[PDB]
Parts: structure tokens; C-alpha cells; sequence
RNA sequence: AUUCCCACUGUCCCUAUCUACUAUCUAGCGAGGCUGUCUGAUCAGGCAUUGCGUAAGCAGUAGAGUAGCCGUUACGAUCUGCUGAGA
């Protein structure tokens, strides 16, 4: 359980790219390596994990 | 090391609300044993579990 | 034994964080010379978050202890 | 606000005896300080005997 | 009519920490009879035996009078953290060490 | 005299921080000594600066 | 303007 | 409800400064003084969304008054000196 996009990316640890400040990153779960809700409005909000 | 089930016996026992025990940081092998009242009596016996005293604030 | 001037560290922080981020300084401080004992942090804590004294006196051995002294 | 009230103002200083109307008179002034502090510290003193005890 | 009010600084004059000829002269100096320090018009006697201090008073005067002034006493005199004015009889009290892990 | 005296003020001076650094913000409940236990070599130190056998 | 100061005594 | 008189005002001439909040990135997830109050009282401090220039201590025989006798215990605001000091 691990996101795609940062471990595809992936000293690090004591320090798709959009809104990257300036652009590299230090992350720490990729380095080391289904839920759903309503809203304000009813819906069905499903979010899911990226392994 | 989890004696939150210990800090509640000694609250009932005493009968002085959570606030006022205190339990020895030294000792929390010897309080993790205490699994019945009785062990919480001896405990607060042998002084290892206190009671504190009521704030001196002026009415 | 040193002397930190926490009114220059301290200066133009928020009120509502003096006294968390005064001990982050002191950790800072004897990490630049070289655990606080918990009575350095009733010191650090003796007039709440919004104030802190402008000058504290430490013994840094690194753990950090308060010295008493008349004034610093 | 009047002047000579604040002390900070010359006028204060002038109409209250501290200020020369220089180094002389600032010494006549200041005599008999060293007795004051004299007799202050024998009371200090006299008046502990056990705190004496300790420091020795 | 008179109260007798006995202390017992048996154990802490025979650990050489303590005079009980000053803590004596400490109460006849502060009984403060009627609001007064020193207005001790033979109401109120001490006596200071060696291990022994005897205070027989006939004007108002309790137990806890005589315990706030023997801790005011020690603190005085700094001691306050090892030494507890304690009871064993009705108005019979002595002075006592704190607990000490030996 | 006069150094006796400045040894007199700085003393009385540190008892008051002292005093002070015990002392706390809004009271809280009481621990008596006479439930907690005090070591000896604390003991020891302070009788031996009192001056004491 | 001063003068003599507590300090320089 | 409308119109004139006086006073006030960042409405404006004409904007400027500060505080709080917000916005941004990162790890993970993811569509000196004063009022009130409290530390038993002084001293020193906390709180009340800045709440709204002579230190602590000691002394004087000067000191409103509280408390002993028909020259005299004691307490004592305020004032004066150490002190353009203290911070």
C-alpha cells in the first residue's frame, strides 16, 4: 500500500510532478518500500488506494 | 505497560476520581500486576498508589 | 554553563507559540555548542506560551538542567 | 503637563536642588551615602545570625 | 483550668540535628498571647527539659497553634522537608523524620 | 560586615527564585511528603551543608 | 548637559 | 418621513502602519500607569483577543489618620533621600 506516481519517482529520509515546490520531493513511504463517503451534497464519493 | 485499567481500580477503590491518584512512574511492573482490587488495596497500602489531597484554594 | 538570550531568538514569533518554540531553541542551542530535564521545562513553561523569560541560564552537559541564580 | 513635575526635565532638576544652579557638587550631594550603606549592612548583618552560620 | 502540651524532640536532638533550648527560647518569644509577641503575663509557661518541651498555658491556646509555630520553626531554620511535628497522645506530640529509603 | 551583607542579599535572593521555581500557576492537588519517600544521600547533603552530624 | 552620573562616582 | 443649525468623524483630499485569521510549501491520505480577577499578604507574575520615566528595599520624627497617658507605646496611607535611578 504504497502510492504509484511516488515510488515510480522514486539522505532522502533527514532531507507526475504538478505543484512540485521548487522540484523534488523526500518521499518517506515509497523510500522506505476502496472507501467511500458522501458530502455536503448527497453523492457517492468513492475513494480508492493506489498500490 | 498500559495501566489505565489500574488507574481506574485505584480511582474506585480510594474513591477519589481519577484526578486525585497517583501512581509510581518507578513502579509499573509492580502496578501492571495489579489485575483486582485487592492487589489495588496493597498497592495503595505499601504507598505505591497515593492519594492526593484536595487543592488549597481559599472558598 | 551558558547564558541563551531567548528575547533575540524569540523575537517576532506569535504569542501563542513562545513557549513550545523556546524549547525548540534550546534543543537548537546545544546542538550548536556541542533531552531537557523536565525542570528546565517548567522554567520554560513558568508563565505559559505567551511569555518567556529574555535571558535563561543552562548547565549543557547533552542533557540541559536550569541553575538557580539570583539574577542572570 | 508641567515640567517641573516630570523629572526628566531640567526644570525638575534645577527646582529640586540636584542640578547646579558640577562633579563637586554632585559629591556634596552624595556624602554620608557609604554610612547609610554602612549601617544598612550592620542591621543586615545583626539581624541573621543562623544565615551567617550557614555561609560559614 | 491550665492545659499542658508536651513535645518530644527526643529523636531529632539525639541525631544532632536539632537544640531545643532555641526552639524553647523560638516559643516564648512568639506565643503572641492576646495578639501581642511577648505578652506572656505568666499565662502561659515553658519549660525545656532536654528532650522534653513542656508548654502549660491557661488563656486560649491549642495544639495547632503550638504545630504552626514548630513548623514555622523548622522552616526557619530550614529543616522543614525532614522533620514533621506529629501526635501521639491528646495534646502529646513529638517530632518525627520523614520517611528515608535507607 | 559590608561583604557579609552582599553574601546575605544574593542568598536571600536565590531562596526567593528557589521559592518561586517551586511555586507554580493555578494550584493543583497536594502530594504530602508524608506519602512519598526520600532518599538518604539527599538527606545526607543537606544536613552535611547545614552543618550538621 | 548630564553631569555626573550615579554610575561615574 | 424630509429640510436647515452646531459639534464629531479615514466617507473623502490620500493613503500609511500593526494584530489576528487566511493563503504557501513539506510527510501521509486523496476526489511606565489604570480597572476587574487570581497566586494567604508584600515582591514578582498569570488572565481579561495590546483588557484600557525615578526600580525592590531601607530610613526620616516631616506625615490624612488608626491606636497608649491628662512630656509621652505602637500601626500609618501620602511626602522626602539613597535615585536621570531601574529595566
Amino acid at each position: 500500500r504504497v502510492s504509484f506516481k511516488n515510488t515510480r519517482e522514486t539522505q532522502v529520509l533527514d532531507h507526475f510532478n504538478s505543484s512540485i515546490g521548487r522540484k523534488a520531493r523526500w518521499p518517506a513511504k515509497s523510500v522506505k518500500f476502496r472507501r467511500r463517503t458522501y458530502r455536503a451534497h448527497g453523492r457517492i464519493n468513492k475513494y480508492e488506494s493506489s498500490p | 505497560a498500559n495501566l489505565r485499567t489500574q488507574k481506574r481500580l485505584a480511582a474506585s477503590v480510594v474513591g477519589v476520581g481519577k484526578r486525585k491518584v497517583w501512581l509510581d512512574p518507578n513502579e509499573t511492573s509492580e502496578i501492571a500486576q495489579a489485575n483486582s482490587r485487592n492487589a489495588i488495596r496493597k498497592l495503595v497500602k505499601n504507598g505505591t498508589i497515593v492519594k492526593k489531597a484536595v487543592t488549597v484554594h481559599s472558598k | 554553563e551558558y547564558t541563551i538570550n531567548l528575547h533575540k531568538r524569540l523575537h517576532g514569533v506569535s504569542f501563542k507559540k513562545r513557549a513550545p518554540r523556546a524549547v525548540k531553541e534550546i534543543k537548537k542551542f546545544a546542538k550548536l555548542h556541542m533531552r531537557l530535564a523536565p525542570e528546565l521545562n517548567q522554567a520554560i513553561w513558568k508563565r505559559g506560551v505567551k511569555g518567556v523569560e529574555y535571558r535563561l541560564r543552562l548547565r549543557i552537559s547533552s542533557y540541559v538542567e536550569p541553575v538557580l541564580v539570583a539574577s542572570a | 503637563r508641567n515640567p517641573r513635575k516630570l523629572k526628566w526635565t531640567k526644570a525638575f532638576r534645577k527646582a529640586a536642588g540636584k542640578e547646579l544652579a558640577e562633579r563637586a557638587f554632585y559629591k556634596n550631594r552624595m556624602r554620608g551615602n557609604k554610612e547609610k550603606d554602612f549601617l544598612r549592612d550592620k542591621k543586615l548583618v545583626e539581624s541573621n545570625p543562623e544565615l551567617l552560620r550557614i555561609r560559614e | 483550668i491550665a492545659k499542658t502540651f508536651t513535645v518530644d524532640v527526643s529523636s531529632p536532638t539525639e541525631n544532632g540535628v536539632f537544640d531545643p533550648a532555641s526552639y524553647a527560647k523560638y516559643l516564648i518569644d512568639h506565643i503572641k498571647v492576646e495578639g501581642a509577641v511577648g505578652n506572656l503575663g505568666n499565662a502561659v509557661t515553658v519549660t525545656e527539659d532536654g528532650t522534653v518541651v513542656t508548654v502549660v498555658s491557661t488563656a486560649k491556646f491549642s495544639g495547632k497553634y503550638l504545630k504552626y509555630l514548630t513548623k514555622k520553626y523548622l522552616k526557619k531554620n530550614q529543616l522543614r522537608d525532614w522533620i514533621r511535628f506529629v501526635s501521639t497522645k491528646t495534646n502529646e506530640y513529638r517530632l518525627a523524620f520523614y520517611q528515608v529509603t535507607p | 560586615i559590608k561583604e557579609k551583607a552582599a553574601w546575605i542579599r544574593n542568598r536571600q535572593k536565590t531562596m526567593i527564585a528557589e521559592a518561586r521555581n517551586r511555586k507554580s500557576l493555578k494550584n493543583k492537588a497536594i502530594m504530602p511528603r508524608s506519602k512519598l519517600t526520600k532518599s538518604f544521600g539527599k538527606m545526607e547533603e543537606h544536613m552535611s551543608t547545614l552543618g550538621h552530624d | 548637559f548630564m553631569g555626573t552620573l550615579k554610575k561615574d562616582l
